[PDB]
Order: C-alpha cells, then structure tokens, then sequence
C-alpha cells in the first residue's frame, strides 16, 4: 500500500513510497469543536481552503553538517511568503481575522534514489521561536537564502540565543546561560514525526491537530506548530550521482476555525 | 490518585480546596498511529 | 525484530518477542504526573519589606530610577528577571562592576522533568524566613494584578496599604511559617512551558508569555515604616504543583559531556 | 467542651514530601476548562517508551574539536575481531545522557525492566550486510571477540528491505530492582555491555559512497519501571 | 484520652480570605428583621447591567478649562473623513472610568462576556441623519476611514421615532477570560475600538438649532461575568 | 452561600454563631418595571 | 468552625517507647515482597526453646590461661561425696551468659516457666555408668551430699543405647515471676541449684580411654515465657 | 498486632503509613525435622 493519492479540494498530491500517516496526538486530528471563547459565529471551513499548498527549501548537500536544520513556522510561512509559499484565500482570511485556529497536515518532499545514503528526521515541533533571531526580529528570505542551513551549536542547544527583553542601563547585565525554547537535537523524536531515510521512501507523512494556551491564538502572532527539518546522516555519494537534491514540502490545514472579522492587517 | 494519603476526611468542600473548569454550552494510549 | 524507525511508530517490545522469557512484573507509578510534581522546592529568595514598596518598572529600566528590586517573587517555574517574566535565565559571574544585581528565579526541578510544552496545575506556596525567629507576612496578587504602592497616616505612623485589601493576606507568628494553596487564576487555559507566540501585535519579545503564572508573592514586616532598622532580611518561597495535568510530549534539556 | 488533644513531638515542622492538602487561601475560583487540548500525558513512561538518539564520539584519533558527538556509528571497510561499538548498560553513561530514557531515569532512584535498542541503516538501498548485536551479563572482562559475543544473548541482524531492528536487552539482575547511577560500580547498578560486531562486510556495487551509517535509538521496554525521585542535577543551566 | 494531633506549619496565620467562620462572642442576639425592605441586591452585575453616563471631552482645541468633560459628542456639520468619537475596548480607559460597569469591573481583575453601548439622540424631533456604528478588533492601526469601519463588525442607526439604539459590543478574545486593566496593552486587555461615524449630513429645516448630541451609555450584556477581586483604588479620597 | 468552604460540621448553634431576625405577629430580578 | 481542644500537660513530649505511629514523608512505596525465603521468625522463645552450650573452667587447679572455658565437664575416675558439677539456676550466672536462654532473657525483666537441662554423654560406646541429676530449691546451705541430692527433685540416667537426657528444672516460685538477674541475690531471682553426682562409677574393658565427658546444653520449655525488655548491656562491643 | 495501641482510627492510607510488596505473577513451627 505504497502507492497514495491523497484527495482536498481541487488539490491532489501523489507519493509512491507512502510510510503511512502520523496522527498525533488524537486518532483524527479534524475531529474538533467550536472554539468556546468567542461567541460571533466563526468563519468555518469551505472548499477553496480546503486544499494544500507547496513551497520550496533550501538544496541539502554534502557539506550540511550533522543537526542542521530548516525551520518553517506556520502559519508564519504563510504571512511571510517562506519558500513561495503563497496561501491564496487561506492567506487572505488570515490577514482579515484576529484570531485562527487550524491543525496541520504535512508532506515533505525529497528526490532521493539508489547510490545516495542519508536521513532526515521531519517534525512538526511545538513550540518554536527558531523562525526568529537572537535580536528579537523575524529572518527575512534573504537572510534564509544566506545561511543555508542553520548550524548546530553551543546557542540552539541551550536555549542562550532565544529572543530577550534587555534589562537597560539601571541594571547589571547579566551572563545568558540557558532557555527553554532549547533543541535538545538527540531528542526531536518525541514530537510527530518521520525520518525520510535515502534506504526506504522519498516523502514523509505527519498529520497534527490544534493545540495552544488558549481554546484559540491570535493570527499573526501564533508559532503552534513548527514544520523542522533536521539531518540526522549526512548526504554521500561518488562522482556523477545527482549533486544538491532538492526539499520540497506540502502544507494543508484541517478545521479551520477564524474569528474577529476586521480589515487588513497593517503594522503599526 | 497524586501524592496524598490523608482520604478518609476532607474538611472544605471541593470548589474551595481545588478549581473546577466551567461548563461550554495503567493502560497507556499510543501518541502517534500509522495509516 | 525488524521494524522501520522511519514509521515513527516503534512498539514497545519485550524479552519474549526474540529470546525466551517473560515480563518484569510492575512495581511503581511514581512516573504519574500528578504524584512527581507533588512536592515542595526552593522557588525563590526575596527581602522583606519594611515600608510601602516601589514596584520594579519594565524593561529597559534606565538610570536614576527609585524602586525596589529583590522584594517580589512570580509564581512560575518559567525563568524570571527583576521580578519580571523572562525567556533566557541570568546569572552573575563576577563580583567586580557597578549596576544594580538582578534577581533571577527558576525550578530546576521541573525543567529536569517537563518533558512537556503544557502545564497546569493549582500551586501550594510555602514561606520559610532564613533569619531566626522573624515574625513577617505575606502578601499575594493575582496574575493580572497589581501592588498597591502607598501608605495611610493613623496616629502619625505611616500604614502601608498591602496590610489589607481584597486579596489573601497571611500573618506568620514568631518564628512561624506561612503555607496555603493558590487556583489557577489565568486568563489563560494552561501555562506555557515552552511558547513561540508574541503577547502584543507591536514590539512584543517572542516566545515571553504574558499571564504564565499563579500570582505574584511578597513579605513584609507587619510594622509601620516609622519602625526601622538598617539590617535587611531575607525570606525564601516554597512551591508545590497541585493537581498537575500535562500535554503535548516535548523535550530535556541538553546535558553537556565536558 | 474542649476535646483533649496531645499534639506529637514532630508539630509545626514543614515536611516537604508530605502526603496532604494546606489550607485554601483563594477557593470559589473556576478555571477555563481544557476539552479542546489533545495529548494529555498521565505518565511519564510514555515518553520513556518514545526512541531518542544517543551519543558517541565519531573518529579516532584525530577529530577537529572533541564537542563532535554523533547520533550513529559509521561503518568502516577495515576487519578486526573488536566490536565496532560498545557502551555499558549503565543508566548514568553518557550514552543515555541526552536520551529521554537515560534524562528521565536520572530523576528517578531506581529502575525495573527492559531497555529496547532501535538501530537504524541509513547507507543505501543496494547495500548488503549482516551484524551481530550482543548483549553481555557482567564479567571480570568486557568480551571483545566475535566468539566471545556468539557465547552470550545475541541476535543476527540482516540488511534488507527492513531498515530497522530492535533489540530488547534483556533484565538480568539478582535483585529486584537496579541502580540508575553507578556511584560505586556494583553489580546492582551496571548490568553488563550491548556489543555491535560485524558478522560479514557490507558489500558493494561499484559507485555506491564507502562507510555506512548505523543509526541508534534508545527507549524503555513495556515493562519498564522507575521508582524513588530523587534532586536533579541543575547542571545544565550553568 | 487526649486525642493525637499535628498541627500543620501554618498554624497560628491570620489569613483575610479564609472560607471558614470564626468563634462567635456575642451570640443569642436576634437583630430586628427586614420584611418591609425592597430592592435588595443579590449580585453586583444587576447594577453593572444598568446603563450609565460615559465621559469625554466637550470640543477641541480651546476650552475654558479642562475639568470641562460631557456626557456627549455634539455633531458638526462639517464632513471629513474621520470617526466622530472613538475609544478603545478597555474597562481602565477614562471613557468607563466614572460609569458603573468601569467601577464595579476596575475592583475586579478578569471579565467576560459582551459590553453593551447604549446611543440617545438628544436632538429636535424634526432632525434626520443616519450613522454607522462599528466595533474594530485589535489591529497594527486604528481604524479611521468609514470603508474601514464599513469591513468590521458595524449597524447603521437611523435617525426617527425611536431616540435610542443599543450596540452590543462581541466578546472576541483568544483567551476565556480578558484584563480589566492594560498594565502592558497586550492582546489580553485592550480588545480594539468602537467607533461613531456619520453616514449622512443631519437634515434640518430651518430655524432648527444647529449642532445636535448624542447621548452615550455603557452596561453590561446579559452575558457579563466578573472574576477575582482586587484591592481598590484608594485615588477617588485624596 | 458567601465564602465559605468548611461545609461538612458547624460546632456552635446557628442563633449564636449569626444573628436572626425576630417574627412579627442565577436569575436576576429587573429593578423597573414599565406600565 | 475551629474545634475547641484542651492540649494536656505532656504535649510535645517524645516518648521511645509510644505505642503509636507517626506521619509518613515518603509513602507509595512498594518493596519487594519476600515469598521466596524461609525461616521467618515470629517469636524470640523460638530460638529460646534451641539448646546451646553452657560454659564451666575445665579442670582445677592448675590451667595454662583462665580463658579456657569449656562446654563440657569430664568426669574423674576418683570418689568423693560432692557433685562434679553444680551452678545456680539463677539467668545472669555465667554459665547461662553465652546460651540463647541467658543471652535472650538477659535483655528482659522477668521469666516465668521452666528450664529444659540436656546432657549428653560423649564419651565411648563400651562405657557403662549411672549419674544422678538433682535439682535443689533454695536453701541455706547448698547441698553436696548425694544423701541430700536423693531428698531434693531428682532423676537418675542411665548411660545406654540412647546418649541424652532432658532434665526439666521445675518451676518453683513463691511469686508468678521471677527476676532474670539477681541484684540483692534474693528468693525472687535464685531458684537454687541444680547438681550433678556420679551414682556408680564408670566401669570400662581395657584400652579404652580413661575420663569421659558429659556434654551440657541449656534450653528453654514449652511453657517459658519472657516479660519487660530492658536496656541492653553494651559491654560485648569494648 | 505490635507495639500499637490506637487501633480505633487510622488516618492515612495504608500504602501511605506502610510499604506493601509487589504481585509477582501462638502456636509455634520447629524450624527442624528428622526423616
């Protein structure tokens, strides 16, 4: 049963190597409820929303290192356009609602073949500020074009380079140690996740609900769920093989619920 | 259960010892399935 | 056996499904969420105060500014700063310099153990005097809440307001001790161990959460500001998780190998 | 009328761990309920059964700064009668220092049941190979020879269309329970050493990449157990 | 025989929110009764629920002087392209300050459910107009422009036999439970903007004054909750 | 109610822990009505 | 309402010997259960009732080291009218200091019940002989004529086929308990004496050896019984 | 029974007071016998 076409709307996406569908943490992630903290009446689901949307990562290669890591934060990826990830109406219902609640269902694409060795460990990863620098501001795409990978360190492992409020001049700043929006990389295998290993399967399939401090989250704001991509081997292979293999990912979201019709979003 | 042994008796009713959430209107389960 | 780790399932597995053998009988559940968590720790240390307080401003604090630092202890196992709610832990190394020492908090034994992104839980506190036969009190607010930071005049001696109110005020006797247990008073559902959202539309800090707390706790003297002397006082604060729940399996810290 | 009471000498002490309820000082409070959030986490096992990577070093001698530890154990061409990688079942060794097994269990004063070692081949699909994982009770002397392996609780492992095999290390102790931490290197605390041999070289057609990867996770059998929390260790935020 | 007892080490605390009696010292006293009393108050929301003046300043730039603040906005007969009043969904702002639902809520930490804003035309019975009333969620930007105000959630009032018009301002907050007070202005607290816009020109025939008012209320839904008391604001004496 | 919590047992009678007034011989009501 | 209690005049007093319990810090604890091992000892007169080895010097006068005492006492050739043995029954005597009766009974107050004497003979299978076994209440003067063991409690052995005899010391007390030491060597703590008298000599065929030896064991009844534990002697540890 | 005398209320659990062993799956004994 390798071979699936999974069906949404006037979107349908193919993989012959299917592992099958992690769903975490309930045996379906769309069965779900009106969210009981707004009482006008949501904005459901409706079928021009109800399909995927594909954008593109950065080329993995030999000289990515082991741990590194992309980060795509949704919906941030959406509003931010990350990887010509463009949404559409889903985008569009998302700049004119205050409040959204959604789960996710995930399928990263890598064009493996024989001859190539290596893994990939692809996680949906609750919750992230990896989308953000240590300054406090989000990456543009230029600066996710530049790195190309983010690279395993001292800061990502102890959460020291998280985003901070200063303490001003009044006090003595202090020596930054530790944080808890760490990666503790030996252990992203908690989360919902697949390893899309070279050896078996050339996609992965995750399937997450909503989840959140509050029954719903504000829609520019929110970082939920993160889609993380992370080497486990490293890419080899001998002279003539298929060099710099691409990383694609297809993003649907499930029960939308949107709340607080307003205009357009524009920052202050 | 949590760490209390005292059971037999208990002096304050249970909306005032613990909080309760409001109305809207072992044998361990697995965290993630394969379909 | 054979398997595939790629499937992100891997069944738990026994003796018996290679070799020959049985289970190991069961024998403890102290790994439940509500028995772990269900012991009291060190949260923090504060001063006491002797006259009505100046609450700490918020970040960044610039110079010349008159307030009271080290007298007001957050209710959280997330890390703090200058009573404040904060997402890097800070510490001092070195003596040496000139500024003012910031107070930090964390419960060391809880990151050891969450594990998990969500948490909550009702919050017994405890409050122990380090200095001997102390008679003291405390005073709490809720989150979302605010000291009130003034003093009334009876018989010529200044009273500060925090001696009343509406919110729980408790006397410890000489060389007692204060212990009660605090709601989940939120406006959230849960509190965040982990967060990646931002507070406010503009110039919020990511992955800082608003209202993860029970409260806000603080000691004084149950005298007039008339009465005082130099020597401060310290007090240390004691937390137990009631109830505790969990969601949304999550990860450890990292354990360095030098 | 008064009761008559005699209050015990231990009176007035705070104890730490005691099982019982304080006084409600803010009762008559509702919180938001919780029916939406999935995932709700009674026991701390659960996680324990979840594999995590473990840790060693990559090369010897030389390596560029020795912080490079690594999720796997690469294979190399090169035959000689030692095990390829060895670790001792020992709950407090850097092995299991960052998996959630070894990070969990450290909190905890003992433990009960089995350990399950996942392994996982990365290399590529047209590699064929087959090792031997070993699991020795304790001895004088750890065994090194392949022959000295075969004599123990061992498991042939065949490279195929499966890329994973788990390896349950078996319970094996006089006691009933066993200490995570080796304070004084007894048999109550260290129970013996996982051993992984090459039984044949992995053979390849030509233009495959040399040197395959071996992927290792950890995790806690279903019968597995802990018992007795014991203080962290607060090192990792210095 | 004495009973075994031990005491607890919060023994001897007063504490002021206790939920528990103390002992009586003057008991056997029965107090005259209170049959022939109406208009007794359960529930503090029956009076939140009763509409009260709201507070604004009378007219920019130069008054005589700035104690000068009105229970209503006059209506030029000047067009641009601005709301005529606006103020922000926060119960700590200066426009509930002196109403009952902004007093009673202020000594409160945490509401829900919907604040009701009730509109009074004050002006002759000859006066047509028509005006578009809109609640705005929290935004980067306050909204200004009448299309603006025309994409959230609004009802146009019409100007006729009927002088008031009720507009219940929607409960939408991503939390169960909302801040009385904005201490940092987060999402928690300040729940967006109502604002007054003129549809069309007030209509008069001639010898009418110029320049009619609209009289403005606040009250509380049906719906409206209030949660965790607070120490007051000792201000209103000094 | 009020705020109270330590429901299950009352020690002293009602007439001297509270007051009662002597004999002579949830849903909100609205404080005005309309005719 | 707070419960009025009247505290007595030995609050806060620790007690050793209280019978009652205490608070639990760290409960929900299991140990492991112990169904495998055998031998469990509900009582300590179950070991009383096991005979073990009395002490007595070996031959007089002339002993290389007075520290040669001997649990036996070998019977001479030569005649004279006085026991070859004899000791008070009397528990903290030295030759009750190193059995399990004496050991045991020494950490108590009182005994009631009888004492259980075994001899046995160790010496050839070709050697015939009889011995009188005399138990004496207390007296004056203690007796030494075997006219005077006849006229006591007394049984004769016979040495034959079987080469043990019980001797049941009777329990004969003015009280219902009797003292374990004898502090003022009153009747309340020295039961008198128990003697051993040769009736007929041992008669042997030639090139056996000359001066057999009666093997001595102490040991407590089915009817003894201990009461009141004491404070130990410490003086075995210097 | 013990050095226990205030049998007639118990206020902890037993599991609490004492430790219990795990499910694995007078008149006095002589402690020797002759064949």
């Amino acid at each position: 049963d390798r071979v699936t076409t999974q069906t949404a709307g006037n979107t349908a996406i193919n993989t012959q190597s299917s592992l099958g569908v992690l769903c975490a943490y309930v045996e379906d992630p769309t069965k779900s409820d009106p969210p009981s903290s707004s009482t006008d009446q949501p904005t459901t689901t409706f079928t021009a929303i109800d399909r995927w949307y594909t954008g593109r990562l950065n080329s993995w290669t030999k000289a990515v290192k082991t741990f590194s890591f992309q980060a795509v934060p949704l919906p941030g990826a959406f509003l931010s356009r990350q990887g010509g990830l463009n949404g559409g109406a889903f985008t569009a219902t998302l700049h004119r609602h205050f409040l959204m609640k959604c789960g996710w269902q995930v399928q990263v694409q890598c064009n493996l073949t024989q001859f190539h060795q290596g893994a990939l460990l692809v996680a949906m990863v609750p919750e992230t500020t990896l989308d953000v620098k240590p300054d406090g501001k989000a990456k543009s795409l230029q600066e996710l074009n530049e790195e190309q990978w983010v690279e395993m360190s001292d800061d990502y492992r102890t959460g020291k380079n998280m985003p901070f409020q200063s303490l001003g001049t009044y006090y003595r700043p202090p020596n930054w140690t530790w944080g808890p929006n760490f990666i503790n990389p030996y252990q992203v295998t908690v989360f919902p996740h697949q390893i899309l290993n070279a050896r078996t399967s050339t996609s992965v399939d995750v399937n997450v609900p909503y989840i959140g401090e509050t029954p719903t989250q504000s829609s520019e704001t929110q970082n939920s769920w993160t889609l993380l991509v992370m080497v486990l081997v490293p890419l080899d292979y001998k002279e003539g093989a298929t060099t710099d293999p691409e990383i694609t990912f297809s993003v649907r979201p499930t029960s939308p619920y949107f709340n607080g019709l307003r205009n357009r979003y524009t920052a202050g | 259960r949590g760490n209390n042994g005292n059971m037999t008796f208990n002096y304050y009713a249970n909306t005032y010892q613990n909080s309760v959430d409001f109305s809207t209107s072992g044998i361990l389960n697995p965290l993630g399935y394969l379909k | 056996s054979t398997d595939n780790a790629e499937t992100g399932v891997i069944e738990a597995g026994n003796t018996d499904t290679d070799f020959s053998g049985e289970l190991a009988a069961p024998g403890s559940n102290h790994t439940n969420v509500k028995f772990l968590f269900d012991r009291s720790r060190l949260l923090n240390v504060i001063k006491v105060l002797e006259k009505d307080a100046v609450f700490p401003r918020p970040f960044p604090t610039q110079e010349g500014a008159q307030q009271d630092d080290g007298y007001f202890c957050l209710l959280t196992p997330r890390p703090t700063v200058a009573s404040r709610p904060a997402t890097r832990f800070g510490l001092y190394a070195n003596p040496s310099g000139s500024g003012v020492l910031a107070n930090t908090s964390l419960d060391f034994n809880f990151y050891s153990l969450a594990c998990f992104t969500y948490f909550r839980s009702d919050l017994e506190v405890t409050v122990v005097s380090l200095e001997p036969d102390l008679e003291f009190a405390v005073g709490w607010f809720p989150s979302g809440s605010e000291y009130q930071a003034s003093s009334f005049v009876y018989d010529q001696l200044h009273v500060p307001f925090h001696f009343t109110g509406r919110t729980p005020r408790a006397f410890a006797s000489k060389g007692g001790k204060v212990s009660f247990v605090l709601p989940w008073n939120s406006v959230s559902s849960v509190l965040p161990v982990r967060w990646g959202g931002a507070s406010k539309l503009s110039s919020a800090t990511r992955g800082l959460p608003a209202h993860a707390d029970w409260g806000t706790i603080y000691a004084f003297v149950p005298r007039p500001n008339e009465k005082k002397s130099t020597a401060v006082k310290h007090v240390a604060v004691y937390i137990r998780y009631k109830n505790a729940r969990a969601w949304c399996p999550s990860m450890l810290p990292f354990r360095s190998y030098k | 009328g008064p009761i008559p009471t005699a209050p015990r000498e231990n009176s007035l002490m705070f104890l730490s761990t005691l099982p019982d309820d304080t006084v409600p000082a803010y009762g008559n409070v509702r919180t938001p309920p919780v029916n939406y959030l999935p995932g709700e986490i009674t026991d701390l096992l659960q996680l324990a059964r979840i594999p995590t990577l473990m840790a060693f070093e990559r090369v010897p001698e030389p390596v560029p700064a020795s912080d490079t530890y690594v999720p796997y154990v690469a294979v190399p061409t090169q035959f000689d009668d030692r095990p390829l990688i060895s670790f001792p079942i020992t709950l407090s060794d850097p092995v299991y220092q960052n998996t959630l097994v070894g990070a969990i269990s450290s909190n905890f004063a003992n433990y009960r049941g089995c350990i399950q070692i996942t392994l996982t081949f990365c290399g590529p699909m047209m590699a064929r190979g087959k090792f031997l994982l070993s699991y020795s009770p304790p001895n004088g002397t750890q065994p090194q020879t392949l022959s000295e392996a075969m004599q123990c609780t061992y498991s042939i492992w065949d490279i195929g269309l499966n890329s994973s095999w788990t390896f349950v290390v078996p319970y094996i102790s006089p006691s009933d329970y066993r200490e995570t931490r080796a304070i004084t290197n007894s048999v109550y605390s260290a129970d013996g050493w996982f051993s992984l041999h090459k039984l044949t070289k992995i053979t390849l057609p030509p233009d495959c990449p040399q040197s395959p990867c071996i992927l290792f996770f950890a995790s806690a059998g279903e019968d597995y157990t802990l018992r007795l929390p014991v203080d962290c260790n607060p090192s990792y935020v210095f």
